């Protein structure tokens, strides 16, 4: 399909035990920051 | 050898069957 809905977004929580919704995908974990390097297509 | 990164997603719905090159290219499958 071409013509979705928008979707909202909340404010990004670190350090906490959280669901996150990033994207499509959903899990329950702690965010932290890490040092990793993507590659700029790549998003998880 | 070499590694090819996605950069352009078209969601155009439409069968594709033949294809052809405007303008040496070398062609696979």
């Amino acid at each position: 399909a071409t013509v979705c809905g928008p979707k909202k977004s909340t404010n990004l929580v670190k350090n906490k035990c959280v669901n996150f919704n990033f994207n499509g995908l959903t899990g329950t974990g702690v965010l932290t920051e890490s040092n990793k390097k993507f590659l700029p297509f790549q998003q998880f | 050898f070499s590694a090819l990164e996605p950069l352009v997603d078209l969601p155009i719905g439409i069968n594709i069957t033949r294809f052809q090159t405007l303008l040496a290219y070398y062609v696979g499958y």
